[PDB]
């Protein structure tokens, strides 16, 4: 019928040929600038560091709001980032919503961040990622809230889809690659047991299982167990 | 083509039996059982059975009967054909069935349809329309048809008091009958046809919306649509419906009568269905029409 | 913008019917009325959770053959099933087709054989790391290239929603080992995930030892653990920190 | 009453003048500096200072010009009027002032403006194209006209690729030019206007649909529109350009050629150019928007 799907085909099969980030953030831009928004971002919240979770971000914003971000690091308390992890659900920006850290908001309406929303998703690697829209004036009514959420629930599934694939330095965390044998060590340390148990259940000395180990700890790069075995649960390894 | 219109086979498990323009399609359900949908006129008795039997070994293994609407131009075919058929279940809504049981809705019913009639030809034997073989589907109601059928009753209200509207869930096909309009075979674009309702009408045209995009989609008049223009047809009908109230609302702030705009309605559109209905009672049907439009939606 | 009707008029009215709902076998019918109104005649919704490393739990409801589920419950295909494990790698919807059940073939065949040949299997993170994936499945009509986009967005919307609402109805499957962690529960359960000794987290905090060492008596019993590794890393794939 | 068509104290401040089929617009902004709007026609300048007096006591204090594109029913007053204005100020978008320096594109406007006067009328002395006063306005720019007026150029392109719609937000009213479509006096929904893309005037629309629901909307030929017309104007121009996309289609598909559809759109919607367009242009000018139309949409 024309309208939504032939549009979810069109984008698609237009950003097949893309093989740079930038012609994807660009295609995105000219459709959020169709969709009536001045700005977007697109912004992945890694998982790893759990004291300091980095979270990094694209977009296009006036670029002195993104070195405000490296000052102060609004991403470890904005409550749009922040709102991906209690739920899935799109929300539209307002006063009541940034009444915990009212700084950050005062701040963004200072420089034309007045209306927008902000489309959170589980990427299936584990990372957070999130699309907002921004523009100055014409509140989001509620008759097209549901017509913005479809439209950015495609291009935030597309874009984290692509910049995966691209590899990009937002999406692609530390690389750790295991082999079946530390796979089964380190999710049995996951599920703890003693070194001596996993001896035991495994039929293996305790020579080779702490060889083993020692490689997890060296390639996780951990000073203890503990860091390596909650850094892979984040991660999806295990 | 979009349009596949004439006679004979539409598709793997589709002919169009008898003229186009009040067509009565044929399901190929199985091996050896069918089903008749949409109905017809009265006087295409003799022509729809020489069809049906062209694609039929013999008429038992119909099954099925899907009536859409109440309208003479649907509900006509059944009285001469039904007897014919040893065994067949009529699928009509609940208020069609209670319009058949009615003394008042047979005879408007007989009266249109033998009005168009040519001089010559007599109509076969019929039973009373109290006797047929009928059911009652109500809103929603899953139609296990046959193995490879699976249609969906939807009460597609608002051009008349007891439209129904089947979907093939598998096909992504539509008999939508007289839901959506008279499809315009010259310009392309509907027709609206607001007859009893209107809030009604554009609800039934929403809930066709919320069906997904269809491979087909099967008017009451018209034959068989496929491609884009069966795809957004909802989306059409709602649209030309929002333009005829558009139309007769400026006019109507312009200050012209109500029958003057309907006149030219009339100019415009009936010769199309000439043949199906007659010349004089179109002017009345679209002077019912734009006094609801103009009641309904302001 | 009344222009597309479609997908949107479509989301809207699916949202306001499942909206008044207050029951999860409503949720099941409604889903199960859209999926025979798409087409597939079976449906499943399957969370696969991440709690236990060894034996990953599965747990699964829909409208298949009852004896098929007595077959998941038997010899337990939720950990080899490759269509749910295809959501940890990649977010697509993937329509079935015999390449994909190349590395576990027993399942494909016994599930061919009692009129799963068609379908499609639809992946999606929940917002607390479960996985959850919506699976649609027919006899025959191979699904063309035609209908098979508007098989995801709608697949996508459905599980989304269906998540939200059984999420809100608090179903078995959904709802988690429930831990409580207060502020400084977390803040020293994410320390020890950073592989901090207990002096220097005690340094670092100003809080002493014997504290600390408490609070790591009680979050291995909340946990019910042997070793901080497993609290740490339950805690890591819960989302708890 | 939804369309106020004659001239007068259109407004609480604006004010038609000249012919009402392709006026020129007079925006009441202070008790010194006045504004006008959609330039018109060549042969209306004896007529709108007929008109222009009877509002400006002394028109020094005309100080802004408003034109929307480079086409000859909208700037037709500007070489006729501009000099003897002596503060005129003419807004534009780049392409526009660029199209006026151009030696091309202004000789075709003369004699389009040429070919629609009258036996005996001499027009008046006039500058050269490029000698009179323009201050080219891109996208988004936000213009002060008075201290009680804020317009928003606004570009809209669709209509020829020099186009823009000056937009106020406070009163909310909107000159469009021929951003929508020839307004319909008598059907009442709006005929669509392609004539360099469809890309960019269907974006425009959705742009300027996403606006306000408008309290007021100025087209370029037929006044004011008012009322439920003005709110959703922007969505049935998009509509009814869908629909002449939906009717040349489905034309092709039956095999008709575009000379019988354009032929078809002459003859229904001649009725109002015949003034301000010769019939044998205004053929060649629907064949070029059938043939954009065709090339374009799907
Ligand atoms: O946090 C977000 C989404 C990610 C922000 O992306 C940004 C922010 C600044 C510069 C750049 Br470049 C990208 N958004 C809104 C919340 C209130 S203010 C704001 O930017
Ligand atoms: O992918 C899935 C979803 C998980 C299992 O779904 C099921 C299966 C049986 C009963 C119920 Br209830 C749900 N099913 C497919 C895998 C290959 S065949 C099959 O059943």
């Amino acid at each position: 019928d024309g309208g939504f799907l032939l549009w979810w085909d069109g984008l698609r099969s237009e950003m097949q040929p893309i093989h740079d980030s930038q012609g994807v953030f660009a295609v995105l831009e000219k459709e959020v600038r169709r969709l009536g928004f001045d700005y977007y971002a697109y912004g992945v919240r890694h998982t790893i560091p759990f004291t300091r979770p980095k979270t990094e971000v694209h977009g296009t914003y006036p670029k002195a709001w993104l070195e405000r971000y490296q000052m102060q690091n609004y991403g470890a308390v904005d409550p749009a980032i922040l709102n991906g992890l209690r739920s899935s659900e799109m929300v539209v920006w307002s006063d009541s919503l940034f009444d915990q850290s009212r700084m950050l908001w005062n701040e963004a309406r200072d420089w034309g961040l007045c209306v927008g929303a902000t489309l959170p998703i589980r990427a299936p690697n584990n990372l957070l990622s999130v699309l907002s829209v921004a523009r100055d004036q014409q509140n989001i009514s509620s008759f097209e809230r549901e017509e913005i959420r479809l439209r950015l629930r495609c291009m935030i599934e597309l874009l984290t889809q692509k910049l995966t694939d691209l590899e990009h330095p937002m999406l692609m965390s530390n690389p750790v690659c295991l082999s079946h044998r530390e796979r089964e060590i380190l999710q049995w340390t996951a599920d703890g047991k003693s070194s001596g148990e996993i001896a035991i259940i495994l039929s293996i000395s305790e020579s080779t299982v702490n060889f083993h180990h020692k490689n997890i700890q060296k390639k996780f790069d951990a000073p203890n167990k503990t860091l390596a075995a909650a850094y892979a649960a984040a991660l999806g390894l295990i | 083509m979009l349009r596949l219109s004439a006679p004979g086979q539409l598709d793997d498990d589709l002919c169009l039996l008898g003229d186009v323009q009040v067509p009565v399609f044929l399901l190929r359900l199985g091996e050896a059982s069918w089903a008749l949908v949409e109905g017809g006129i009265s006087r295409d008795a003799e022509l729809v059975w020489a069809d049906l039997c062209r694609w039929v070994a013999d008429p038992s293994q119909v099954h099925y009967w899907l009536i859409t609407h109440k309208h003479y131009d649907h509900c006509g075919l059944l009285p001469y054909l039904c007897p014919r058929l040893p065994n067949v279940q009529v699928l009509a809504s609940e208020r069609t069935c209670q319009a058949w049981k009615s003394e008042s809705a047979v005879r408007v019913v007989e009266r249109l349809n033998r009005q168009l009639l040519r001089a010559e030809q007599r109509l076969p034997e019929a039973c009373a329309w109290d006797a047929l073989p009928v059911r009652a589907v109500a809103d929603g109601e899953w139609l296990e048809l046959g193995p490879r059928h699976r249609l969906q009753v939807i009460e597609a209200h608002g051009h008349s008091d007891d439209h129904v509207v089947f979907y093939d869930v598998r096909r992504r096909r539509l008999f939508c009958g007289d839901a959506l309009g008279e499809f315009d075979e010259a310009e392309g674009v509907w027709r609206p046809l607001v007859f009893d309702d209107m809030e009604a009408y554009l609800e039934s045209l929403e809930r066709l919306q919320r069906l997904p995009t269809l491979l087909q989609l099967i008017p009451g008049h018209g034959g068989l649509l496929r491609g884009r223009l069966a795809a957004d047809g909802a989306e059409s009908a709602y649209t030309e419906c929002l333009r005829l109230c558009r139309r007769l609302l400026w006019r109507q702030s312009m200050g012209e009568s109500l029958d003057e705009l309907s006149e030219e309605l009339h100019r415009a559109w009936g010769g199309q269905s000439v043949d199906f209905l007659p010349g004089e009672l179109h002017l009345g049907s679209m002077r019912r029409m734009l006094e609801i439009l103009s009641r309904q939606a302001l």
